[PDB]
RNA sequence: GUACUCUGGGGAUAACAGGCUGAUACCGCCCAAGAGUUCAUAUCGACGGCGGUGUUUGGCACCUCGAUGUCGGCUCAUCUCAUCCUGGGGCUGAAGCAGGUCCCAAGGGUAUGGCUGUUCGCCAUUUAAAGAGGUACGCGAGCUGGGUUUAGAACGUCGUGAGACAGUUCGGUCCCUAUCUACCGUGGGCGCUGGAAAUUUGAGAGGAUCUGCUCCUAGUACGAGAGGACCAGAGUGGACGAACCUCUGGUGUACCGGUUGUGACGCCAGUCGCAUCGCCGGGUAGCUAUGUUCGGAAGGGAUAACCGCUGAAAGCAUCUAAGCGGGAAGCCUACCUCAAGAUAAGAUUUCCCUAGGACUUUAUGUCCUCUAAAGAGCCGUUCGAGACUAGGACGUUGAUAGGUUGGAUGUGGAAGCAUAGUGAUAUGUGAAGCUGACCAAUACUAAUUGCUCGUGAGGCUUGACU
RNA sequence: UAAGUUCCGACCUGCACGAAUGGCAUAAUGAUGGCGGCGCUGUCUCCAGCAGAGGCUCAGUGAAAUCGAAAUCGCUGUGAA
RNA sequence: CAGGUCGAGUAGACCAAGGCGCUUGAGAGAACUCUGCUGAAGGAACUAGGCAAAAUGGUACCGUAACUUCGGGAGAAGGUA
RNA sequence: GAACCCACUGUCGUUGAAAAGCCAGGGGAUGACUUGUGGAUAGGGGUGAAAGGCUAAUCAAGCCUGGUGAUAGCUGGUUCU
RNA sequence: GUGAGGGGAGUGAAAUAGAUCCUGAAACCGCAUGCAUACAAGCAGUGGGAGCACCUUCGUGGUGUGACUGCGUACCUUUUG
């Protein structure tokens, strides 16, 4: 809320309702919307949450994932409407907000220990 | 063209259902009131001047409170006027008030402001120079302009020379821009795109020009 | 982003495994090629017996880079490496096999194929 | 780089000709009587009824 | 250009423009009266009014922290039984900054700060 | 012999650039044998003739030898048109698509690399195109110093030798704080027919001016076939420019954390100083591009080459002599910005000042007393404004700045205590603690009491209205 | 090498190599000359942000080379050109 | 002459005994210049030339080519803790 | 590889802090090594692992004083009506 | 400021003979009065010439200034120039 308050009005109009909670080190599922023509479906994108920004209506966070063998990431939009849906799968356990040393690290090394209960 | 003056609020997105999203600008607009109508026979050209905003009355000088007085409207922070042809000029009258319900969602619209100041600037950043080298043995002449001339023919330099000088705070017009949003209750603008000037400065919206 | 002088991965089984792009094609001064953007690039390593050979000139078409590509939401997607498909002399691919995932970019009548071949299009 | 001719009196003069010192805003202190500037303690250290010094 | 930058440099590296108004904050928070220059007058009050503050709460970390910023338990100590108590129920602007001529040897703006309620 | 060198002189006399000239150079025109299946002139054009320009090679020796101190590259340019692309046309040995040739047109645009000191040149790959030239072969008190042309050394060659070169090779100090003119920005003064606060007209000035590809018309017109349009519409790019920070990132030495060495705070614990911010991982505002958005759209007027209508001189013919049209990225407008020092100093709205004496230089007269307006400034709190200025906001009838309170964000589990461990550590209290610049409230602190400037109805002549 | 007036190997009409003004080689050595590669990078595409020191303003002290005299504009022409 | 903690050390970081803060300051936080830190994607495309900068860097063990005057090359290269 | 002795590269400095330096890198560092004190060699002479190098910030013939007011077919200047 | 410096007083024929003190020029630098000067382009003068101020024998006069206007590219040397 560094804004202006009519800013932080028309933003708060547009805000989903139903996000679950997760953090950086979780493992989630995205549902993107995919629109081809007059075609529409859901395609999944699941990886590790290495980096989240909670800033409202801009808040973003960002999956990676090794695909094929070759690492890719994605910067989703929170609030966007593309994100159908995002389901956490497993809950990790790290010590900082920030993990953009896993892109340095390779198969066993890049493991993340389960957040137990 | 008839437009209004408001005050830019900042920058935000719209989500569309598709999922696109559109940067926006927001513009405060309070209610803009007609000071005085200017016609052919008493000012030899056709304007609307207005006033919006407001201001204290110690610093409202006399000439000025008197101006005001005799349309019967508060005093303003700013006085403007527009341009206008007599089609335009029909229906508007001293006192009376102009809102946001000047435009329509999807009109394109020209948008001026007071662009920021960068000051004092180099021709690097204000005209696009190019640095020289670095390195291979340059003696303290990295961002400098360079040669300004010729040789004895012509013997001085040509008006218009680009050379180093106060950048920026001036006035700038964009236009095409797409009127996103026009919200009666807020007394709002939300425009597509970016605008002059900071947060808080004061900015002209008509409609536009081309076409 | 790729410029003159970048080196590339190949994501195809055409016979090259590693491009050096030496010009950016589609205009004047042009400097960067991002995904599917056409470039010419020298072949500076191959696998033996293939019909590509170190150090032809060749065309090339751009499916990854690690500057990534942005999208209507805001979003932007960047990958580990930046790699190319090879093409013939009329910008067609010439392999049969693609590995690795692609973008949606690459949705034209021109390059349905690598679509249609790529194990994953993202 | 350095003048091919002397320069004038008269153009060294119409250089200085914005040289000239200003005043500075003093005041009455309502207080104590005496002269001093504007918005500053006086020498004896009062300020607007406040005394520093004991 | 500086567009809505907080902090001075006084023409200093940083640790020792901190050092500096470390030591300058002892000082007012022991004599309750100093002269200095008008910059330096104004930016003390960013240092030393949240000393103040957090000497308002008497506890152990409170004290640390104090003790973190200002390296002198005297400072500390006195922050903590009479400041604080002398301050409780004010809120902000324990300094106030007085205008206070110049100084003979360079002609530098100086000013007097004082603790609101000092004697 | 002197390149190890020195003195007195010369622009009386050479090398650079300038000047005169134009043999040479480049460009243009006249005649026309012939070539072109016939057919000089679609395109070429022998033998000969006449000019233009002032980019070449030269001639002369007028300026400079009490110094005009540069081959190329870099940075930054400005002009010409004999036009490279884009625009408009005539002819064709122009079916179409293309091409050839000539005329008009200077608005904009007009490659990156390998080799070499190169200019040039050859080569690779692009582009709509990679134009030709002038500007001290533009630019070294703006940069470089690879080549050439000091002093060292060597090779080939010449000389008995000192030494030398239609040569080669390795190495080899680039000074100047800008007075005047010019240019880029930014102020002070006065003027503008009493003074003041605002809003303005536009005589004029500057900026901008580029273009690819795909689809469609339509596989239509054209053509035997192969191929394949004009005109007219959509979509999407390159380069360039501006504004902006919502998004994506960079930075972020006053924000958070991990960690090494050492010293200290009496000790443990907890902290701080120093080591590039010690090092390392993140990161708020601001700034910023590689990020975002937008622009060169459309239309009027006069024209260039060119094409005409009607029409005589000259019973015909003829775009022309009367008269009337069409016609280009070019000109004037149109778009953006500046603009009344436009001394021709413009216009509109509103506001302020309505006192007495003496005297003679009898007048917008000179001296006394009274009066001090509308406003402006000094000063202070300051700014997304700024070198200083200027400009914007506010000064108690107050949110201008700091602080305080709340929120937001970032970091990521404070200290103390308690549990489990022999211990390093782990867990709970608790997503805690701390959080520059952000948002919102709030007179707690500082914007005090003030002073200075600016006056007192604004000359005369004539005309029209009263 | 995509592209090599440089580099390496070979050829020999050696303008004008050649045997102690030594010839041809040669391990090691060289702040020696030429060419190529890996890593690396603000050298560059193309620059951005930040830190310190100047620059700028105020107070004090206080130079320099130069200088016939200056009321010291543009263009085209003229003219020790 | 020359102490302490680490250290091979008289190298180096921080300290002891013992000395100093270098005889103009105060503000501001523009262009440009000097000295530093970081930098998206690319990685010599820069340039006469990788000039400058970036980079490597310790101890123990393993392992180490052509060539050679048998000494070297060699800390070759490379790897593990 | 420090001290010590050198001077290969670059930025800065060039009316400098300095009439040859600073900073970051660089070479030698038990030897043909570096260095204190006191001596010897004197100008067509000395000395030189040789650059015409050095011989008191001076070297293809040191400095000082005399011949000396050298000579200059050269340049400049030459005073009231 | 028990400073420097000055104003009175006093001495002296004279102190603007007051101590780096006879006379006291010029370059150069101040203050005061009069006139001119902020729409106009250049060796700064010269030949004309309105107005203003002071004086005045009251003018067909004297002193200072100089709106506006015609003409007008320093001096020396050396040179065909
Ligand atoms: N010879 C004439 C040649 C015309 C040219 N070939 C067509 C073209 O692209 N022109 C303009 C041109 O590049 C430029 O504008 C102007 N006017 O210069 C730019 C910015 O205005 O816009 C383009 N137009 C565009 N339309 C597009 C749109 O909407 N989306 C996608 C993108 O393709 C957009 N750019
Ligand atoms: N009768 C009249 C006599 C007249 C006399 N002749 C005049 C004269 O000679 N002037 C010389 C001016 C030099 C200097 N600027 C003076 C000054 O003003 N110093 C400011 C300090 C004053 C302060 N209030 C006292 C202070 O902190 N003391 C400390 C302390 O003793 C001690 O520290 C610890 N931790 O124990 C010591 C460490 O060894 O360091 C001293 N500090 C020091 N700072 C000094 C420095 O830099 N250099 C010289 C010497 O003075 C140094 N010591
Ligand atoms: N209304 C205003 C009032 C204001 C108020 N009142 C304030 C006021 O008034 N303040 C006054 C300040 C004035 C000043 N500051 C004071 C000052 O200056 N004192 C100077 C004191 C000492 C002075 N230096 C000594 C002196 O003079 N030595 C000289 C010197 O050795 C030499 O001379 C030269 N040239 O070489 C020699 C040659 O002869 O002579 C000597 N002398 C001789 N004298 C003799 C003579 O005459 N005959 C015979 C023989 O014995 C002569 N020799």
């Amino acid at each position: 809320s560094g804004k202006h308050p009519l800013v932080q009005a028309i933003e708060n109009s547009q805000l989903k309702t139903d996000l679950p909670e997760f953090a950086p080190g979780d493992t989630v599922v995205v549902q993107v919307k995919v629109k081809e023509g007059d075609r529409e479906r859901l395609q999944a994108f699941e990886g590790v949450v290495i980096a989240k920004k909670n800033r409202g209506l801009n808040s973003a966070f960002t999956v990676r994932k090794i695909s094929s063998g070759v690492g890719v990431e994605r910067v989703f939009q929170t609030h966007s409407p593309v994100v159908a849906k995002i389901e956490v799968k497993r809950r990790g356990d790290v010590r900082r907000a920030k993990l953009y040393y896993l892109r340095d690290l390779s198969g066993k090394a890049a493991r993340i220990r389960e957040k137990l209960p | 063209a008839i437009g209004l003056v408001g005050r830019k609020c900042g920058m935000t997105r719209i989500f569309t259902d598709a999922g696109v999203s559109v940067p926006v600008t927001v513009i405060e607009v309070d209610p803009n009131r007609i000071t005085q109508i200017k016609t052919l026979e008493t000012d030899g050209y056709q304007a609307v001047q207005v006033t919006t905003g407001e201001r204290r009355e110690s610093r409202v000088t006399n000439a000025q409170k008197g101006h005001f007085a005799k349309a019967g409207v508060a005093a303003g922070r700013l006085v403007k006027e527009f341009r206008v042809t007599e089609a335009e000029l029909e229906g508007r009258e001293v006192g009376g008030t102009i809102g946001v319900d000047l435009f329509t969602v999807g009109q394109i619209v020209d948008v001026t402001g007071q662009s920021k100041g960068k000051g004092f600037q180099g021709g690097v950043k204000r005209w696009n120079f190019r640095t020289q080298d670095a390195t291979h043995g340059n003696s303290v002449s990295h961002r400098v302009l360079g040669s300004t001339g010729q040789n004895q023919t012509p013997g001085r330099v040509f008006k218009g020379k680009k050379m180093a000088g106060h950048l920026g705070d001036e006035r700038v017009t964009v236009q095409g821009l797409e009127i996103v949003s026009v919200d009666t209750e807020r007394s709002v603008l939300v425009v597509k795109g970016a605008i002059p000037g900071a947060t808080g400065g004061d900015v002209i919206v008509r409609p536009t020009i081309k076409a | 982003m790729i410029q003159t002088e970048t080196m590339l991965d190949v994501a195809d089984n055409s016979g090259a495994r590693r491009v050096q792009c030496i010009k950016v094609l589609g205009g004047s001064h042009r400097r960067y090629a991002s995904v599917g953007d056409i470039i010419k690039v020298t072949v500076k390593e191959a696998i033996p017996r293939a019909r590509v050979k170190k150090g032809d000139v060749m065309n090339a078409v751009v499916v990854r880079t690690k500057f990534g590509i942005r999208r209507p939401d805001g979003s932007v997607i960047r990958f580990d490496d930046n790699a190319a498909v090879i093409l013939n002399n009329n910008k067609a691919p010439i392999a049969t096999r693609i590995f690795g995932p692609v973008t949606r970019e690459l949705r034209t009548e021109q390059f349905m194929k690598i679509i249609s071949l790529a194990p994953e299009v993202l | 780089a350095v003048q091919q001719n002397r320069k004038s009196r008269s153009r060294r003069d119409m250089r200085r000709s914005h040289d000239a010192l200003t005043e500075n805003a003093l005041t009455v202190d309502q207080a104590t009587g005496e002269t001093h500037r504007r918005h500053h303690v006086t020498k004896d250290g009062f300020y607007r009824g406040r005394q520093l010094f004991a | 250009m500086r567009h809505r930058n907080s902090g001075v440099k006084l023409g200093r590296t940083s640790s020792h423009r901190k050092a500096m108004f470390e030591n300058l904050a002892n000082s007012l928070f022991e004599h309750e009266l100093i002269k200095t220059t008008l910059p330096k007058a104004k930016e003390l009050r960013r240092v030393a009014e949240p000393l103040i503050t957090l000497a308002k709460n008497d506890t152990v970390a409170n004290r640390r922290l104090a003790f973190a910023r200002t390296r002198n338990a005297a400072t500390v100590g006195k922050l903590f039984t009479v400041l604080g108590p002398r301050y409780k129920e004010r809120n902000g602007g324990y300094l106030r900054v007085l205008k206070a001529g110049f100084r003979a040897g360079d002609a530098a703006p100086m000013a007097y700060v004082e603790l609101v309620d000092r004697e």
